[PDB]
This record gives C-alpha cells, sequence and structure tokens, in this order.
RNA sequence: ACCUCGAUGUUGGAUCAGGACAUCCCGAUGGUGCAGCCGCUAUUAAAGGUUCGUUUGUUCAACGAUUAAAGUCCUACGUGAUCUGAGUUCAGACCGGAGUAAUCCAGGUCGGUUUCUAUCUACUUUAAUUCCUCCCUGUACGAAAGGACAAGAGAAAUAAGGCCUACUUCACAAAGCGCCUUCCCCCGUAAAUGAUAUCAUCUCAACUUAGUAUUAUACCCACACACCCAAGAACAGGGUU
C-alpha cells in the first residue's frame, strides 16, 4: 500500500533536512495526513517531489487517481495532494514565514 | 399531517405517471435516509459526505431560508454566517451524498421565504453552529415565530417592500417612510387575490399522495 | 461571477489586501478565456494602483447545488508564481476547491476555516 | 410564444380583464342568462362555476364573503348567490353553466355565445338534440348491442 | 345542400348508442392489444443471433419528463423519461423498396382514436389486426434483425449502459425574430438607436445586388426533428416500459420521440449483449426485475454513498 | 418604399382571385327539425334563438315590473306562470312571475 | 474627366457579414547556422478561428491585460429605404490670422431636424474547434541546463443543436446566468521495384504503399362541423376512445 508509513520512509531516504507530521482530525474536511518538509534548495524540492511522486505512482492504486504536482514554477514551495495526505515541500525561510504548523494545530489559536 | 412540499406537483400538463414514478423513487429514498418535517425559518444541521475529501462527512448548520423544487431534485437553501462572513447552501433533500437532516429548531417564520435574510441585519442570519436541538411536545402545533427582523439600509437586493412580495417579518416602518411605502403600494394589484382561477387546488392530489405514502409504509 | 470592474473583497492576511485605499480593489482581468470568474479561476486586481493576480474563493452568484454562496466576491491575493500573498485566510473557504483543475493546495493549506 | 397560457389578454390589461369579467360575472348572476362575445364568455364561464363553489361553502364562510363582495358588484346578488344559486346546485358537483354559441353579432360580427346557469326560470334553450334512436343507423347499432350482450 | 358536408362518428349516434360504441370500440381495441401479447407463439420470423454490423429495430417512446439521477462518483446527471406507449412493429419493407440498401422496419406506437384517422390508414391497421398509432417511424435494419410485423416492443428492448439516439420535433416556437432564432446580438437599447433594437443588421453586402440563399432571417423556429445522439441508457424500469435517457431529449413532455441504437462510431460495436432482435417477454428466459440499473447509478435505497 | 411600376390586371387577378381569397363554401350549414329554419351545426337556429330572447324579454319586464327598482333581487326562486296555469306544490314559496299568453310549446 | 449634379453627403462605430490567400493560429511536410525545446526559412492547407479595455470622433496609433492567434486584403475605402451623427458639412458664436471693410480661413472650441406604409428581384431551418492538466514521462534527446514525440484519459471554454430536473429571471409556461449532446478525411511529401540511360532513379515510365470524397451517415416518409393543443400571424399541423 501507499501510506504515511511510505511517505516517511521516502522522505528519509533521500534525506529531507526536516520532516514535519499533522495528524487533521476527521471533523475538519481536508485530508487525514498534513506533512510538511524543507529542504536545501528547490532544486532538492523537485527532485524529492517527483521522486515520492513516482513511488506513488508506480506503487499501487491503479484505480486511486493519478495526482498533481502544485508548485513546479515557484521555487520556494511545492505542495502534492494525495488521496488523503498532503505534503507541502518548501525552504525553511518559506516554512518560518508561513508557520503552518501553528495553523495546522492551533486551527483558531494564532496569528 | 406535514406532506411535504416536493410530493405536491405544481401545476402542469406532464403526465401523472411521472409523478408516481418519483414519488416512488423518493419514498424508496426516504426508507433510506429520514427526511424530517421543517418549514421556512427552521434551523437545520445536515450532514453530507463529501467526495473532495475520502468518506467523510461535513456539517452545516443554519436556517432554512427557502424550500424550492418539486420531485426528486427538491432542495432547501439555509443560510448562516462563519467568521462574519454570510454563507448559503442549496441542498439536495434527496441526494444520495447527505447523511443526516436534523432539525435543531422547528420553527414556522412569519413568511414562507426568507430570502430578505440577505438584507437583513448579521444578527437575524447568525446562529451558533454549535446548539443544541430544542424538543417539540409530541402533540403541539408548530411554533410560528413572529420575529420582524429589523432591515439594513435601503439598497437591497430585491424590493422587499413591493406588495408582490408580501413580506410580513420585516419591520419597515423602521427603514422606510411613509412616502415609500405609499409609493411601493403603487403595485398592488388588489385584483390578484380574488381571482378565482388563479387558485390551485391540491386537495385531491394530497389525499392520492397520501394513499401512496401509506401503501408505501 | 466575477467579471471585469467587480469590486472584491479581498479575504487575506496581506498588507496590500488590508490596507487602506481612496478606491476598492477591481478585477482587471479573468484568466478565463469567458471573462467570468468562478471560484478556482484567477483574475488581476487594481490594488493601491497595483495590478497583483488573486484567486477567487466565493461569489455571491449561485453555483451548483451543495456548494456554497457567500455574501461577497472573496478573493486570495496571489503571486505571479502562485504563493499566496499572505498567509493566513479567515474567512470559510468551500472545500470544492479541492478537486478542481489547478493549484489551490496553498490556499487550503493558509485557510483557517472550510464550508 | 404562448405555450400553457390558459388566460386571454382582455380589456386594457390584468385589472381590467378581471372587471371585465366581474361585470359579467354580475349581470349573468343577476339575469341567469346573458350574451356576450364567445371568448368573454368562454373565459368567464370558470369563474362562474367558482363563485357558484364559493356559494356552496356557505353564507358564514369569511373567505367566500370576502370572494362574493368582490366580484358581485351588485351587492342584493351576494344574498342571492348564497341562498338561491348554492342551494340550487348544492346536489351538483360542476357543470353550472350552460354555454351554447348564437349567431354572430350583426353589430360586428362578433363570435357570440349565450350563458346561462342551469336551472333558471327562463325559457329553455334551443338545446342540440342527438338523432333518435329509432333513425335506421341508431336501429343496426341497437342490433349490434342486442346480439353482443346475448353472445357475450 | 351540396353534399361535401363533413361528418364525424358520432354526428348521427343517438344518447343511448355514444357510449355504447365507445365502450365496444374501447374493448375491441384493448383486446388487439392482448392478442399481441405473446408473439414467439404467432409464428415469429427466425431469430437470428446478432453479428457485427447487425442493426436492430429501435422504439417509438413518449417523453414523460425529467427528473435527477446520481452516479456512485457523486455527479448529478439530469436523465428524461421515456415511456413506451403500444409499440408495435406494423410494416417490414426490403433493401431493394427501402429508398436505399438496408431493409426497414416501420414502428408505431401511442394507440389513437379510429374515430379520427383516414380510411386508409384505418384499412391498414385493420389489417395489421392493431389499433392505430400516431406516429409511425422507419428503422433501417440489417435483414438479420425483421421482426414480423404486429410485434410489440418493450423499454427493456434497451439495457442501462448502452448509449441511443433519440430523435423528435423540437418545440415550436413560431415565426421568432432574428435575436431568439439566431442569436444575433441586436442593436444597443439607447445612446440614440431609433427603432432598431433587435432587427437584422445588414442582410448582405451591396455587390451582389441580392440575399444569399440560406441567410440567417427572422422566421419559424423549431417544429422541426432534430436528433440528440449518444445519450447513456442509465436504467429501464420494465414494470411501465421507461427508459432513463442521460441528458436532453428534443421535444416538449408528452411527446413522441423515435429512439434507437446511437450511431456513433465509439458505440459501433456495443449491440453484441443487447437483445439482438427485440426483447421478447414472452421468451421468459429470465423474467427481469422491475428495474434495471446501470452499474454507476446511485440507486434510491441503497445505503448513503460514503466516498471512502 | 414606392412601387416601382404599376401592377397589370393581369397580374392583379392572379393575386385577388386566388383561392386562399375566394370565400369558401361553408357546408356546415342544414335544416332545423324542429322549425326547419336553416341553421349551422354548431350554432343556435337564428329563428329559434330569437323567439327564446323575445320570451325571455317579455319575463324579465314582468320581473322589472314585480321588482320595482334596482337592487331588489329576491332571495327566492322564480317560476313562470302562463295564462290557465296554477303554482304547483313544487312552486310553493317561490315568486310568480304571470304571463298573459299561453304557455308557448316549446316551453316545458 | 468616361457614368451619375430632374433628393444618394462623408468618416468612424453598431448589426450582419460574402469572398481572396499573398496564412496570424490550428493541420501536413522539406531545409536549417534544427542535439532536445526552440526558433528561422520554404511547400501545402481558406474547414474552423482570429479578445477585452484607457486616451482620442477616429480608422490607425500608443498604452494595459490577454490569447493558439489577436493575419493582409476586397466587397460603392461591404453594409445609414437596418441603426448611430462623435469628426467633417448648413444657418449662431468665439480664439488666432488675412482683409480698409464686407467678408474669409485646408486652423482651434461650443451648438446644431438623419423621411420612407416594400410594388418587383433576392432571401427567410444547408460528421465541432481550441486550449489546459494528467498518462506515456523529468522517458526520447541532451554534459548539463533544459525538454519531446506519436497515442490515450480528464477537465474546462467556445460554437452549433436542444431542454427545464434542479438553480436563477420566474411560474400551469417562456428563458439563461443553468443543464445535455456533438462523429472522417483531403495529398506537401516519404518510400518499394524499375526502364528510357542494362548502375542508379519515388514513376508528367509502366507499376507497388502511405492514399483517403464515390462524405459516412443519420433525419423525414400513412393520396383523398366543432372544440382543445406543448402547433400556429392567417393557413397548415396534432388530439378528441
Ligand atoms: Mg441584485
Ligand atoms: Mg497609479
Ligand atoms: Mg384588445
Ligand atoms: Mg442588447
Ligand atoms: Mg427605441
Ligand atoms: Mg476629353
Ligand atoms: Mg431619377
Ligand atoms: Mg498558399
Ligand atoms: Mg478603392
Ligand atoms: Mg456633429
Ligand atoms: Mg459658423
Ligand atoms: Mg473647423
Ligand atoms: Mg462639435
Ligand atoms: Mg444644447
Ligand atoms: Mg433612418
Ligand atoms: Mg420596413
Ligand atoms: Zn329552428
Amino acid at each position: 500500500k501507499f501510506d504515511i508509513d511510505m511517505m516517511v520512509s521516502l522522505l528519509r531516504q533521500e534525506n529531507a533536512r526536516d520532516i514535519c507530521v499533522i495528524q487533521v482530525p476527521p471533523e475538519m474536511r481536508y485530508t487525514d495526513y498534513f506533512v510538511i518538509v524543507s529542504g536545501t534548495s528547490t532544486r532538492h524540492l523537485h527532485a524529492m517531489a517527483f521522486y515520492v511522486v513516482k513511488m506513488y505512482k508506480h506503487l499501487k492504486c491503479k484505480r486511486d487517481p493519478h495526482v498533481k504536482i502544485e508548485g513546479k514554477d515557484t521555487d520556494d514551495w511545492l505542495c502534492v495532494d494525495f488521496g488523503s495526505m498532503v505534503i507541502h515541500l518548501m525552504l525553511p525561510e518559506t516554512r518560518e514565514i508561513y508557520e503552518l504548523e501553528k495553523l495546522w494545530t492551533l486551527r483558531s489559536y494564532d496569528d | 399531517r406535514f406532506l411535504s412540499p416536493e410530493f405536491i406537483p405544481r401545476r402542469g400538463r406532464t403526465d401523472p405517471l411521472k409523478f408516481q414514478i418519483e414519488r416512488k423513487d423518493m419514498l424508496e429514498r426516504r426508507k433510506v435516509l429520514h427526511i424530517p418535517e421543517f418549514y421556512v425559518g427552521s434551523i437545520l444541521r445536515v450532514t453530507t459526505a463529501d467526495p473532495y475529501a475520502s468518506g467523510k462527512i461535513s456539517q452545516f448548520l443554519g436556517i432554512c431560508i427557502q424550500r424550492s423544487g418539486r420531485g426528486l431534485g427538491a432542495t432547501f437553501i439555509l443560510r448562516n454566517v462563519i467568521e462574519g462572513q454570510g454563507v448559503e447552501i442549496c441542498f439536495e433533500l434527496y441526494n444520495p451524498r447527505v447523511q443526516e437532516i436534523q432539525v435543531v429548531k422547528l420553527e414556522k417564520r412569519l413568511d414562507d421565504s426568507l430570502l430578505y435574510l440577505r438584507d437583513a441585519l448579521p444578527e437575524y442570519s447568525t446562529f451558533d453552529v454549535n446548539m443544541k436541538p430544542v424538543v417539540q411536545e409530541p402533540n403541539q402545533k408548530v411554533p410560528v415565530n413572529e420575529l420582524k427582523v429589523k432591515m439594513k439600509p435601503k439598497p437591497w437586493s430585491k424590493r422587499w417592500e413591493r406588495p408582490n412580495f408580501n413580506i410580513k417579518g420585516i419591520r419597515f416602518d423602521l427603514c422606510l417612510t411613509e412616502q415609500q411605502m405609499k409609493e411601493a403600494q403603487k403595485w398592488n394589484q388588489p385584483w390578484l387575490e380574488f381571482d378565482m382561477m388563479r387558485e390551485y387546488d391540491t386537495s385531491k392530489i394530497e389525499a392520492a399522495i397520501w394513499k401512496e405514502i401509506e401503501a408505501s409504509k | 461571477a466575477i467579471q471585469k470592474m467587480t469590486r472584491v473583497r479581498v479575504v487575506d492576511n496581506s498588507a496590500l489586501g488590508n490596507s487602506p485605499y481612496h478606491r476598492a480593489p477591481r478585477c482587471i482581468h479573468v484568466y478565463k478565456k469567458n471573462g467570468v470568474g468562478k471560484v478556482g479561476d484567477q483574475i488581476l486586481l487594481a490594488i493601491k494602483g497595483q495590478k497583483k493576480k488573486a484567486l477567487i474563493v466565493g461569489h455571491c452568484m449561485p453555483g451548483p447545488r451543495m456548494t456554497p454562496r457567500f455574501d461577497s466576491n472573496n478573493v486570495v491575493l496571489i503571486e505571479d508564481n502562485g504563493n499566496p500573498v499572505g498567509t493566513r485566510i479567515k474567512t470559510p473557504i468551500p472545500t470544492s476547491l479541492r478537486k478542481r483543475e489547478g493549484e489551490y493546495s496553498k490556499v487550503l493549506a493558509i485557510a483557517q476555516n472550510f464550508v | 410564444i404562448s405555450h400553457g397560457r390558459v388566460f386571454r389578454r382582455m380589456g386594457l390589461g390584468p385589472e381590467s380583464r378581471i372587471h371585465l369579467l366581474r361585470n359579467l360575472l354580475t349581470g349573468l348572476v343577476r339575469h341567469e342568462r346573458i350574451e356576450a362575445p364567445w371568448a368573454r364568455v368562454d373565459e368567464m364561464r370558470g369563474y362562474a362555476e367558482k363563485l357558484i363553489d364559493y356559494g356552496k361553502l356557505g353564507d358564514t364562510n369569511e373567505r367566500a364573503m370576502r370572494m362574493a363582495d368582490f366580484w358581485l358588484t351588485e351587492k342584493d346578488l351576494i344574498p342571492k348567490l348564497f341562498q338561491v344559486l348554492a342551494p340550487r346546485y348544492k346536489d351538483q358537483t360542476g357543470g353550472y353553466t350552460r354555454m351554447l354559441q348564437i349567431p354572430n353579432r350583426s353589430l360586428d360580427r362578433a363570435k357570440m355565445a349565450v350563458i346561462e346557469y342551469k336551472g333558471n326560470c327562463l325559457p329553455p334553450l334551443p338545446l342540440p338534440r342527438r338523432d333518435s334512436h329509432l333513425t335506421l343507423l341508431n336501429q343496426l347499432l341497437q342490433g349490434l348491442r342486442q346480439d353482443l350482450r346475448q353472445s357475450q | 345542400l351540396h353534399g361535401k358536408s363533413g361528418t364525424w362518428w358520432d354526428e348521427h349516434l343517438s344518447e343511448e348508442n355514444v357510449p355504447f360504441i365507445k365502450q365496444l370500440v374501447s374493448d375491441e381495441d384493448k383486446a388487439q392489444l392482448a392478442s399481441k401479447l405473446c408473439p414467439l407463439k404467432d409464428e415469429p420470423w427466425p431469430i437470428h443471433p446478432w453479428e457485427p454490423g447487425s442493426f436492430r429495430v429501435g422504439l417509438i417512446a413518449l417523453k414523460l419528463g425529467m427528473m435527477p439521477l446520481w452516479t456512485k462518483d457523486g455527479q448529478k446527471h439530469v436523465v428524461t423519461l421515456l415511456q413506451v406507449q403500444d409499440c408495435h412493429v406494423l410494416k417490414y419493407t426490403s433493401k431493394e423498396n427501402c429508398n436505399g440498401k438496408m431493409a426497414t422496419l416501420s414502428v408505431g406506437g401511442k394507440t389513437v382514436s379510429r374515430f379520427r384517422k383516414a380510411t386508409s390508414i384505418l384499412e391498414f391497421y385493420r389489417e395489421l389486426g392493431l389499433p392505430p398509432k400516431q406516429t409511425v417511424k422507419i428503422f433501417n435494419i440489417t435483414d438479420n434483425a425483421a421482426i414480423k410485423p404486429g410485434t410489440p416492443l418493450y423499454a427493456a428492448h434497451f439495457r442501462p449502459g448502452q448509449y441511443v439516439d433519440v430523435t423528435a420535433k423540437t418545440i415550436g416556437k413560431g415565426f421568432q425574430g432574428v435575436m431568439k432564432r439566431w442569436g444575433f446580438k441586436g442593436q444597443p437599447a439607447t445612446h440614440g438607436q431609433t427603432k432598431t433594437h433587435r432587427r437584422p443588421g445588414a442582410v448582405a453586402t451591396g455587390d451582389i445586388g441580392r440575399v444569399w440563399p440560406g441567410t440567417k432571417m427572422p422566421g419559424k423556429m423549431g417544429n422541426i426533428y432534430r436528433t440528440e445522439y449518444g445519450l447513456k441508457v442509465w436504467r429501464i424500469n420494465t414494470k411501465h416500459n421507461i427508459i432513463y435517457v442521460n441528458g436532453s431529449v428534443p421535444g416538449h413532455k408528452n411527446c413522441l420521440v423515435k429512439v434507437k441504437d446511437s450511431k456513433l462510431p465509439a458505440y459501433k460495436d456495443l449491440g453484441k449483449n443487447l437483445p439482438f432482435p427485440t426483447y421478447f417477454p414472452d421468451g421468459d428466459e429470465e423474467e427481469l426485475p422491475e428495474d434495471l440499473y446501470d452499474e454507476n447509478v446511485c440507486q434510491p435505497g441503497a445505503p448513503s454513498i460514503t466516498f471512502a | 418604399a414606392a412601387p416601382k411600376n404599376r401592377r397589370t390586371i393581369e397580374v392583379n387577378r392572379c393575386r385577388r382571385r386566388n383561392p386562399q381569397k375566394l370565400i369558401k363554401v361553408k357546408n356546415n350549414i342544414d335544416v332545423c327539425p324542429e322549425c326547419g329554419h336553416l341553421k349551422q351545426k354548431h350554432v343556435l337556429c337564428a329563428y329559434c334563438y330569437e323567439k327564446v330572447c323575445k320570451e325571455t324579454a317579455e319575463i324579465r319586464r314582468q320581473i322589472g315590473k314585480q321588482e320595482g327598482g334596482p337592487f331588489k333581487a329576491p332571495t327566492i326562486e322564480t317560476v313562470v306562470l302562463y295564462t290557465g296555469e296554477t303554482p304547483s306544490e313544487q312552486d310553493q314559496g317561490k315568486r310568480i312571475i304571470e304571463r298573459d299568453r299561453k304557455r308557448p310549446s316549446w316551453f316545458t
């Protein structure tokens, strides 16, 4: 299967400079897992995103529709939305300026 | 006996067999989903499965501002304000992806259409998302909420003061002058309540529909 | 339906959106062959005498059943690349944005509420 | 395009149409037989039937009283409606009026009709009568009927 | 007095005979319809198997109305209801005389009064042993699919997942101006325009000194035969002989539509599994359910769909 | 726009003698078996209707004399009686309009 | 200076466009100072398409934002018995200039009547396109950068043709802002065998392929009062069991 375990294994295999996972509660109508990962550079981000996407494509779930790769034109933030999990690849400055962690853990308790 | 509006057909030349088939499907779906009795003005919480997610439900609570449509396509649009943003959703009653309809507060309003709540103050559309359901006695006429809302400045989505709308739930005296009311009376059309050929008698149709429903039971 | 010249509300944390200006933000162009913008469509926007792309995230015009109709034409400012200018979206964002063709993951990530 | 349009456009507009039909209906209630252009009689026949139904609803019914008050411009006819016409048709469920075509109006050659309330005291109209059962065709058909009854 | 008086069946009938004749003729009509209910026991023509390139007959249905429908993906499809009302095969002609090179079957539906039909039509239907039909439409078929005249046809002649073509007379809008008929832009409302708001502009150039044939001009709109191609059959109610056809169909409610297997190339050889000559209930191979559903249709009464 | 040429009598005849413009022969005319008068099948006999209208007018003049004033519509049924006729049992409690002529054969 | 001075201003715009191809985009090819993407060039292709705004009366133009593209033209610089009159043109008035003055002006400005009931001809119902995303595939190619073909799926959008279940304008119905359906190609060249000219040679040589329009279909098809109608100006058409 293609699950968060496969996600984290692949990301650690390619050695993401930083990984974080959020368990999105069911009552929020987005997804199950919110993965946020930092990278060294835009080239690194593109490489790892392409790698994980190829792994998803080749692994399993033929009936599951294919998956976009969003943020290709931008250099500091890519994102891939899977059926039940969404990965946000970015750089340290983008991550610290968008503070997705506080947003997705403290839904209405931050600025 | 509350016959849900969608069962009663709008008059036309369409064959009654079409309505029989549509009612068969509607009742056979009602056997799965309990569509409670409710009226325009009652607060409802609708739980629906989202295809965008993976088998995850979404709940929307709001005041039913309009009941429209007939047959299997019947809809009800209900309104609320979330973080100060007015949102309306038109829910299809018989959509296979509405998991539940809960009548949080069963009540009737002075009007059969509360579309003017768009132009009313935001307080009259605000309803706590987590409000608990109130209880009505098993044998009790549905309460009629005689609330008359206050409107915001005159530029409105529709000319609510005009007689053809027949709005009774707006405090017009507060927002409109006597001159404006008199001017709006120019569209009175008093004969329209007395032309007897315009009235749609649905007694026999309702009786037949009730027979069908009972037979389905 | 956001066309050219519609006055739109910037539902965003961005300084451009939240700063006062004598002229309300107006749609300058709808990035759609028919210049009619729905939820998920991009539009140029004249803010503070500046041209800025933005994303429609709600409008008064009724849409298909089961989808929300908002009281205002809400828009989110985005960069030319696509990164949202602001870092937070306060008012509810329709969930239908997810499956529409186009990049919306960034906006959904920034969104606080969904409807 | 007028698909499904059931109301003629008469008079000077909607209100004028209602007033014209109202005058015709008041005349019909007063005299129990009225000549008028065919289209206007056809439009007013439904209203005449509805008035008989409202009169059946009863004198004490406020809605029926208001409807009669509007629709009968001469108020001496309201007692007549509630105490003569409605009791006259209490047994029937419909078809209170009889409408027949009349030779075209000499003035403008208009298509003319006579509409009466059934059971009035006036001399009967020359109603159309079907052929006698003793005609050749009708007797042959009676033979068919008897043969079919016997055989099956 | 000149002798060309126009008579109707009731003209010389007495009060007693009118109801008797009505009842007698209606009873005859229903008896005739019932007599054909068992075609396979009435010297059916050879029932050949389906082969590639075989075109079978279609039906003449009645447009009952429209209603929503939902598929398991959660999408709503508007579907239109086509009821098959007393649809029968009436005539068979060979390739030589079909005005082409493909056999033809005439099919009629929606029995109508015999008192209101021309003598020739009444004689034709008397020989056929059926009550007259409102409309007769000709279907081009291969000889493999010939069906004996008089055989009834039923909604189950189609099956869900099949694609169909529906042809009918569009709603007649009468003489319509150019703006409504052809979607011309018309002229502005204000800014000086005098007595030209919905008029055609120039109808041609000055050089030709005429108007080209086929120029778009005001005239009668609608009331012409149009065909909608490739409509999916979402469901079939066998009890009432209803076909649920995807989308819109030309014509008004209660209008007769000619329904046939779709001619689109994509659906060229989907007739393998369909009843080749036609569906024969008398065959009784397997009494069909009351409702046949397509796979994706969210059947009513199923547990609420969850996109898990 | 003005005509460019005078239309000839030949063209004019072809136009104004076209069958579309000719008066069509009516074939629904017949004889009223009651009185033998001509009538159209769907229309009332003109002569019979004239009889009925004249009798109705006389009866209504009697009604007007009896009522004596506007807004005097009775709340009770009406019965017309001719010379040599007496109110029957069911004619009791109904205003009687008396006619000086004898009962018409067609009136029952 | 040949027709028209015995009621035709002109330019722009609106409406509707017919056509040419000397092609702007979409299609197929040859070459390239084309590795791929890209361009540049040429052949062929006119089925289809060919945006919205600010200033200006403007055609143009500049500018802003797009687009697959925003093509060059002809059609009385198409089209005012279809529209408009903003520039220009008539009677009023200024500024500047000429003139003794009257007046005038290729200039600047403010204002300024746009008739026609159609006799004749003609005419009034004649197999979609593009783009984007995805799969192939960040594969070919390329040192990298970058980045394909061909084929397929999904989304839209437009165009055409319909329709009302919903929504919306509304209300026994008509509509769009809503929904539904839309199906084959065209030929430039690239090859095979092979003589004239025993090699070779794609062949205005014979011959063999890409190569197909011989549109495929679909649609329609019943000789022979009155009332109602989803049919309709009349007429016609359908229903009356
Ligand atoms: Mg509005
Ligand atoms: Mg500026
Ligand atoms: Mg008039
Ligand atoms: Mg317009
Ligand atoms: Mg005007
Ligand atoms: Mg000379
Ligand atoms: Mg001349
Ligand atoms: Mg060329
Ligand atoms: Mg020239
Ligand atoms: Mg001017
Ligand atoms: Mg001057
Ligand atoms: Mg000047
Ligand atoms: Mg001027
Ligand atoms: Mg002025
Ligand atoms: Mg003019
Ligand atoms: Mg004219
Ligand atoms: Zn007579």
